[PDB]
Parts: structure tokens; C-alpha cells; sequence
RNA sequence: UUUUCUACAUAAGAAUAUCCACCACACGAAAGUUUUUAUGAAACUAAAAACCAAAGGAGGAUUUAGCAGUAAAUCAAGAA
């Protein structure tokens, strides 16, 4: 069990994106180039939009891996701001100290 | 104890031992010799002092010596003045200008060529050539200044050509050139074309023995650099598009006889040039330096210790330095250090101490 | 910068023939004028000036070449 | 304040050090200045040992500054002294024999004298008593009077000048006006005296 | 007006709410219309240009901040 239903949805979304990552890249190349005929580009737009909705990189949401907080998450540690302080204040993170200057 | 104004005023007999000496020039003399733009810092100084004085500089003496040996049979000789900002390059040119006026020479003096390049309110397309522009406001002002510079030559010169202004008025051959410039002043639309006609007529007739032609152009680097002025599309125009620059460009290429041109490359009015750059090559660029060889690059320097004392003593004679302690040697040392014995910086300091 | 087939070279030819015509000297040849020692001094000065760049001595060398080429002292 | 209580204000006047042998008490003062090993603050950027500076000019220059443009404020103060000098020089030329040796051509003398005529002699401070405010005159200190004169100069030439007329020339005109005791600043000084004299019976309210 | 524009680091040129026989004009659109670019499956989001030039002419009772490299002015990067 993931910590929340929202976290489970993200795992399905990331998994679907990985499967269709290469196929989307090949089709999206045709659209983003102006040297191909406009007739072919219109057909490509139909095919790229016919792919499943969840297979979109923009729909991927970055959460915390511990508490699944949708925002306030540092990208480096992939942790929420509350959990990061909880680990750092106890000295359980290497090289992290209270800033004084 | 310094000698400031004891030297007798004569541009012809100025010798080397008279270095760092001020010679008086009459106020009415400035009116008939400098109708164009005198430098604003110097023009303000003479108005307050009510006395016009100029110090004999080494570059002025060096250029004076070459002028006395000029051979009018030989083609034109190009002299250029270069140096750092505030060294009195314009006043050195004005010293040459007064000398040639005293010898009754034909004067073509340009106060600042940058004015004809930047900040033009009116941009009228030309008629002689469709792909060229006109600057009536700048051209008309120069003609009025040139008209008052000399009057004897404006009537002595006879125009031998066929010139048509419009379908209603025209000027035929035999008319004095003074009537042509007066037509250009009254008719501002064709004033720019009048400037080209005046320039080309003098150049063609300069080969005769009736002329002692001197052309003074200040800011020659503006004849080849890029121009700020744009067009209806707000696109920059080349410096060759302007008719005034294009015709004046023909006045510096060494092909005519019986004349000499004194040039000066400056930085104060330059466009797209850095503050520190003062040497002739970078100011002119590749194209500017290419169409100017050969020349004599006379260098203008700062004050020497002898000159510095003379300038300070000159102000004390006019009671300009009004500070209580400015009369002591300690004040003189501070002026030397702060101004770096540079004439331009010294004038700014003395204006408020 | 190469001296051969240059715009500065064209100016020198025009500058020298005018003096020769003014002095009424009927000798006119490309080899004669371009083989002069003074022109060789001019060639060295211009090439050095455009390549090395502006300098106090470089301009001083340029002054000497022009003064001797124009018979001005 | 990065300076501790031990640090003191440096002495800049060079003449104070070059001729100490003509006095005894002052010699004891500065010989103990370093014998006590008292630390000295760094020299401020504005003040300098140049003989051409003046303390009243620096204070006036600082107040003219808006934001952080010391260059612009110094530039304006340079032109104003020049502008005053130009006007006095022109007036000297167009004068008779007796009028010639009357006009002052020293802007520093004019500037110092102008401010000494714009300083009020007695100010006003509100005092609350009985639920109402009474304007009670007080003998303003010398520093306040000197500062108040400078503020009036700046306030006048910033507000009621025209948009076309430049700042350096407008301030130059008022300095000459104050030098002759006829400027609007002098009028404002008299107006403060009018109110102080009117409330001359309320001076008993103040308790110092 | 200690202002605006351009060149450029700070010594320059030019403009400047007014005159008018007609004109046309200063400061100030960040807004809005149109076009284009960037991201993205999707532009409704952001940015650039052209056109456009409105309120605003130092703000009522009252009120906030700062003791020195501080206030204020100006520039830059980073987090997501
Ligand atoms: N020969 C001189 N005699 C007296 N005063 C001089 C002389 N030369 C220069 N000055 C003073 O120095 C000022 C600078 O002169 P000028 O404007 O000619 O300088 P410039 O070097 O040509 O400047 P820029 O860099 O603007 O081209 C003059 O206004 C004058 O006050
Ligand atoms: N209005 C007018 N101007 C003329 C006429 N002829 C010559 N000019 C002017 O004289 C100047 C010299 O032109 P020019 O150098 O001979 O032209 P180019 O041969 O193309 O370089 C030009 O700027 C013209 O404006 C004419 O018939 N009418
Ligand atoms: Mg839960
Ligand atoms: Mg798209
Ligand atoms: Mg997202
Ligand atoms: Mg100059
Ligand atoms: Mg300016
Ligand atoms: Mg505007
Ligand atoms: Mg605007
Ligand atoms: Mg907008």
C-alpha cells in the first residue's frame, strides 16, 4: 500500500508514460519540425492525441515519497518540507546543519 | 614670476621659445574668424573674462611650421590631431584656423561632424539621387555661418556650370558663388544640395592660383562610423546614405591641388565608440583608416610643468581662482594632482574653487 | 595585412604621380615608383601598424615615412 | 555600529600636527591620545585633508542628494557655485568705479553669508496642556538653526520653481536673493518671527 | 527637469504639457487590440514587436519603517 490513493495514481501515471515515452518522442518529432509538409503534420497531431491521456509527461506530479505532500517538496531529496526538517533536526542527514552567518 | 601674456600676438611669427604664452585676440576678430561653433567650454570662458586668450601649444607650433613650408603645386596634405579627452584638440585646430584667416585663406571649418550624424529632427529624401537623404536644418545653419566667415571670396568666385533648383528657378554660369549660398539659405529645401554644389565648385576651382584652401573637419571619425539615425521602418542607415557626409567624403580624398586639410579625430561626440579609445585606427576603423593614408598623426599631450604654471598664473591675473588658499603652492600641488596637469580637467576644477 | 594589391597601395600610386606631374618629371613606371627605398619604408610601417597595432613608436615610424615621402621636414 | 565604544573620531586637520610646539596643554592632549592606546576609526570617505573643502558645503551637498547619487549631488553643487560666480563676474564688469569694489566674487563667501541670514533666531514647539496645543517659543540651539536654514533653501528651490528652469541656476538666484536680505527664504524667516512674537505670553508654559 | 531619448559607465548631442497663420508635441499603459515566438497532446499561461497614449499634475481623517554601510536608489542569482 502506498501512503495514499493519490500516490497510487501517480505510480500508474509514471508507468504508463514510460511505456509510451519512445513512441511519443518519434511522433512528436514530426510535429515540431517545419520542413515536413503541413498535411503530414495534421495527421501526426491526430495520432499523438489518440494516445492514452495518462501517458503525458506534464501530468506527472512530484510528491514526497514519505507523506505524499503535493507541494513543498525539495527536488534533491524528494521529501516534504516537514519530513526533511524531522530527519535533519535529529542529525540523521549527513552534511545538513542549521545555517548561521 | 611666470610669464603669461607678455608674448606679442601674431600667428605668423610664433616661434618655439614662446611655448606656454597667451596672446590676446580681439573680440571682433572672433566674430569674423569663428562664426561656426566655438567650443562651449571656451566660449563660456571668453564671455565671462571678456578677454579671448589662447596658449601656444607645441602641436600648434609643429603644425604652423609645416604650413609655412606648404607647396601649393603639390597635392593636398592631410594632418590629423589625436589624443585623450580634454587635451584641447579643438582649440589647437582653432589656433590653426585663426592663422589661415590672418593669411586670408579660404576656410571650410566644421565644428563637429557628429552633429550631422546624430539627432536630426528632419530627414528629407533627396532629389538628385533618390536613394539619399537630406538634413536641411544642419545644412542651412552651416551656410549662414560660412556666409559670414568670408565675403570677398564669395563674390570673387565665379560659378561656371548649369545648376537647376526647381522647374521655376535656376542658376546659370557666370553668377558669383555668394548668390548661390544665399539662395540655399532662403530655400531650406535645396540647402543640402547647395552645400554639395559649394563643396564641388571650390574643389574644381582649387587648382587655380586664386585659392588658398583650408578645410577643417572636427570629428572625422564620424565620416565612416555607423549612424544612429533611422528611417520610417526604424532601421539604421549607412553613413553613405547621407548627402552631407557623402559629399564631404569627397573633400578629404587627396586628389585636388593647391590646398591643405587639417583633421581631428575625437571621442566626445563619437557614436558606438568606447570612452577609453582615442588612437586614430580604432576611432576610424578599417574603412576610415583605409581611405585616409597617408597623413601626419600629430599627437596632442597634456600640460608640461612650465605650461601648468603659466595657465594657473593666467587665471590669477583675471582673478578667477577666488579661494583664499588657492594662491599658495599647496593649492597648486592639489590642482596638479587632481587635474593630472590636463587642460580639460583643470578648467572644470577652476570653475568652482 | 598584405601590401600587395591593397587600397593603400592605390593611394600611394595616385599620391606619387601627382607629385611627379607637379614637378614636371616625365619618368613614369610602376617598377620605378614601387622600387623606391622610401616606399619600402612605407610598406614596413603600414604592415606593422595594421598587424601589431597602434603604438607610440609605431606612429612615430609612420610619421617619418610620410614626412620623407612627401618631402616635408 | 561596527565600531565599539573605544573608537574615537579621527583628527584630519594637518595644521594641528605640524605646529604643536607653540602650545603645552594641547601637546598633553594628543600625546595621551596614543599613549592611552585608544583605537581610531577609519577616515570617512567624504571628509579629506584637502584645503579646498569646507564643512558647510559637504552638509549642504549631502542634503541635495536623493537616493544614493553622490556624483549627481556633487555635480549640482559644482554648477551652482559656478553659476553664482558667472553672475557676479558679469555684474562686476558693468559697474562704476565705486560699484566695482563692492561686488563679491567669492562663491564660498556668498554661500557662508547667505545661510547665516536665513537662520531663525527663535523657534516654536507645540506643548500639550489642558487638552489643547499651544505654540510656545524656544531658544533653538545653534545646530538646529543651521540645519533649519539649509532645509528651507532646499525646500523652496525644489517646489515653487518652474519645470524648465534647471536646479543649479534656480538655487544660484536664491543665494544672491538671500545675500541681499530680500529672498523668499528671508521672508519665511520673518514669518516664523511674526508667530513667535505674537505668542510671546505663552513662553511661561515651557519648563526648561 | 536630481527629468526623458540615444551613444556610452558617470566632461556629450537631442527632447521638454505649450504656442498656433495651420499643425504637432512632453511625462506616463504595467492595461487593451493584432501578429509572432517559448513550453505543452491541448494555451486559456509567459515573453517580444507593431499599433494604441487612458487615469495620473504629489494624494482627506489617519498611518507604516529605519540609528550607519542602516534608510533610499540600482543591479544579479537561486529555490519550485
Ligand atoms: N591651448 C589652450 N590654451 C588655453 N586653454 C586651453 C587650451 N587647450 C585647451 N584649453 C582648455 O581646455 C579645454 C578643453 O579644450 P577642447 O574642448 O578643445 O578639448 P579637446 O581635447 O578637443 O576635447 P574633446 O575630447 O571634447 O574633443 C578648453 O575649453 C580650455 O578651457
Ligand atoms: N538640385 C540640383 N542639384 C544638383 C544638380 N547637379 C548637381 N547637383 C548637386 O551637386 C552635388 C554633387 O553631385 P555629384 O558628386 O556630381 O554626384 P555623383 O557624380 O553621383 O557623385 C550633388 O549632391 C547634387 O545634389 C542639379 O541639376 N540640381
Ligand atoms: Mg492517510
Ligand atoms: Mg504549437
Ligand atoms: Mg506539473
Ligand atoms: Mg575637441
Ligand atoms: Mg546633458
Ligand atoms: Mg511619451
Ligand atoms: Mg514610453
Ligand atoms: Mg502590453
Amino acid at each position: 500500500y502506498y501512503v495514499d490513493w493519490k500516490m497510487l495514481r501517480d505510480v500508474k501515471r509514471r508507468k504508463m508514460a514510460y511505456e509510451y515515452a519512445d513512441e511519443r518522442l518519434r511522433i512528436n518529432s514530426l510535429r515540431k519540425n517545419t520542413i515536413l509538409p503541413k498535411d503530414l503534420q495534421e495527421v501526426a497531431d491526430e495520432e499523438i492525441a489518440s494516445l492514452p491521456r495518462d501517458s503525458c509527461p506534464v501530468r506527472i506530479r512530484n510528491r514526497c515519497v514519505m507523506t505524499s505532500r503535493p507541494r513543498g517538496v525539495k527536488r534533491r531529496w524528494r521529501l516534504s518540507r516537514i519530513v526533511f526538517r524531522h530527519l535533519a533536526d535529529h542529525g540523521q542527514l549527513s552534511g545538513v546543519q542549521r545555517a548561521m552567518w | 614670476r611666470a610669464i603669461s601674456r607678455t608674448s606679442e600676438d601674431d600667428p605668423a611669427k610664433h616661434r618655439e621659445q614662446h611655448e606656454g604664452q597667451h596672446y590676446n585676440i580681439s573680440l571682433q576678430e572672433l566674430k569674423t574668424v569663428f562664426p561656426h561653433g566655438l567650443p562651449p567650454r571656451f566660449a563660456m570662458q571668453v564671455k565671462t573674462f571678456n578677454e579671448a586668450c589662447l596658449m601656444v601649444r607645441k602641436p600648434a607650433l609643429e603644425l604652423l611650421h609645416y604650413l609655412k613650408n606648404t607647396n601649393f603645386a603639390h597635392p593636398a596634405v592631410r594632418y590629423v590631431l589625436y589624443g585623450e579627452k580634454g587635451t584641447g584638440k579643438t582649440l589647437s585646430l582653432c589656433h590653426i584656423l585663426h592663422f589661415c584667416a590672418k593669411q586670408n585663406w579660404l576656410i571650410l571649418h566644421i565644428p563637429d561632424a557628429h552633429i550631422w550624424v546624430k539627432n536630426c529632427r528632419d530627414l528629407l529624401q533627396s532629389n538628385y539621387n533618390k536613394q539619399r537623404f537630406d538634413q536641411p536644418l544642419e545644412a542651412s545653419t552651416w551656410l549662414k555661418n560660412f556666409k559670414t566667415a568670408n565675403e570677398h571670396f564669395l563674390s570673387q568666385i565665379k560659378v561656371q556650370e548649369k545648376y537647376v533648383w526647381n522647374k521655376r528657378e535656376s542658376t546659370e554660369k557666370g553668377r558669383p558663388l555668394g548668390e548661390v549660398v544665399e539662395q540655399g539659405i532662403m530655400r531650406v529645401r535645396n540647402a543640402t544640395d547647395a552645400v554639395g554644389i559649394v563643396l564641388k565648385e571650390l574643389k574644381r576651382q582649387s587648382s587655380l592660383g586664386i585659392f588658398h584652401l583650408l578645410v577643417a573637419v572636427d570629428g572625422v571619425n564620424a565620416l565612416w562610423g555607423r549612424t544612429t539615425l533611422k528611417r520610417e521602418d526604424k532601421s539604421p542607415i549607412a553613413p553613405e546614405e547621407l548627402a552631407l557626409i557623402h559629399n564631404l567624403r569627397k573633400m578629404v580624398k587627396n586628389d585636388w591641388q593647391g590646398g591643405a586639410i587639417v583633421l581631428t579625430v575625437s571621442q566626445t561626440g563619437s557614436l558606438f565608440k568606447p570612452r577609453n579609445a582615442y588612437l586614430p585606427q580604432e576611432l576610424l576603423g578599417k574603412e576610415g583608416f583605409d581611405a585616409l593614408d597617408p597623413f601626419i598623426p600629430i599627437l596632442v599631450s597634456n600640460y608640461n610643468p612650465k605650461e601648468f604654471e603659466s595657465c594657473i598664473q593666467y587665471y590669477l591675473e583675471n582673478n578667477w581662482l577666488q579661494h583664499e588658499k588657492a594662491h599658495t603652492e599647496e593649492g597648486k600641488k592639489e590642482l596638479l594632482f587632481l587635474s593630472n596637469r590636463n587642460p580639460g580637467q583643470l578648467e572644470r576644477l577652476c570653475a568652482y574653487l | 595585412y598584405i601590401w600587395e594589391n591593397s587600397t593603400s597601395e592605390k593611394n600611394i600610386l595616385e599620391t606619387l604621380l601627382q607629385i611627379k606631374a607637379a614637378e614636371k618629371n616625365l619618368e613614369l613606371s610602376k617598377e620605378e615608383l614601387l622600387g623606391t627605398k622610401e616606399v619600402e619604408d612605407y610598406r614596413k610601417s603600414v604592415v606593422s601598424l595594421k598587424n601589431e597595432g597602434d603604438n607610440e613608436n609605431t606612429l612615430s615610424q609612420y610619421k617619418e615615412s610620410v614626412k620623407r615621402l612627401l618631402n616635408l621636414a | 555600529s561596527r565600531y565599539g565604544p573605544e573608537y574615537k573620531d579621527p583628527q584630519i586637520d594637518k595644521e594641528y600636527y605640524r605646529k604643536p610646539l607653540a602650545e603645552q596643554t594641547e601637546e598633553e592632549k594628543y600625546e595621551r591620545d596614543f599613549k592611552k592606546t585608544q583605537l581610531i576609526k577609519a577616515a570617512p570617505a567624504t571628509k579629506t585633508s584637502s584645503v579646498f573643502e569646507d564643512p558647510v558645503i559637504s552638509k549642504f551637498t549631502n542634503m541635495m542628494m536623493k537616493g544614493g547619487n553622490k556624483v549627481l549631488a556633487r555635480s549640482l553643487m559644482t554648477q551652482t557655485l559656478e553659476a553664482v560666480k558667472r553672475k557676479q563676474f558679469a555684474k562686476y564688469h558693468a559697474a562704476s568705479a565705486e560699484e566695482q569694489a563692492t561686488i563679491e566674487r567669492n562663491p564660498y563667501t556668498i554661500f557662508h553669508q547667505a545661510l547665516k541670514n536665513c537662520e531663525p533666531v527663535i523657534g516654536l514647539v507645540p506643548i500639550l496642556k489642558g487638552g489643547h496645543f499651544y505654540q510656545v517659543p524656544v531658544p533653538l540651539a545653534d545646530r538646529r538653526r543651521r540645519f533649519l536654514a539649509m532645509k528651507w533653501m532646499i525646500a523652496e528651490c525644489r517646489e515653487k520653481k518652474h519645470r524648465r528652469v534647471l536646479m543649479p541656476e534656480k538655487l544660484s538666484q536664491e543665494l544672491l536673493e538671500a545675500f541681499h536680505n530680500q529672498g523668499p527664504v528671508i521672508k519665511r524667516k520673518h514669518d516664523m518671527h511674526k508667530m513667535a512674537e505674537a505668542n510671546r505670553a505663552l513662553a511661561h508654559y515651557r519648563w526648561w
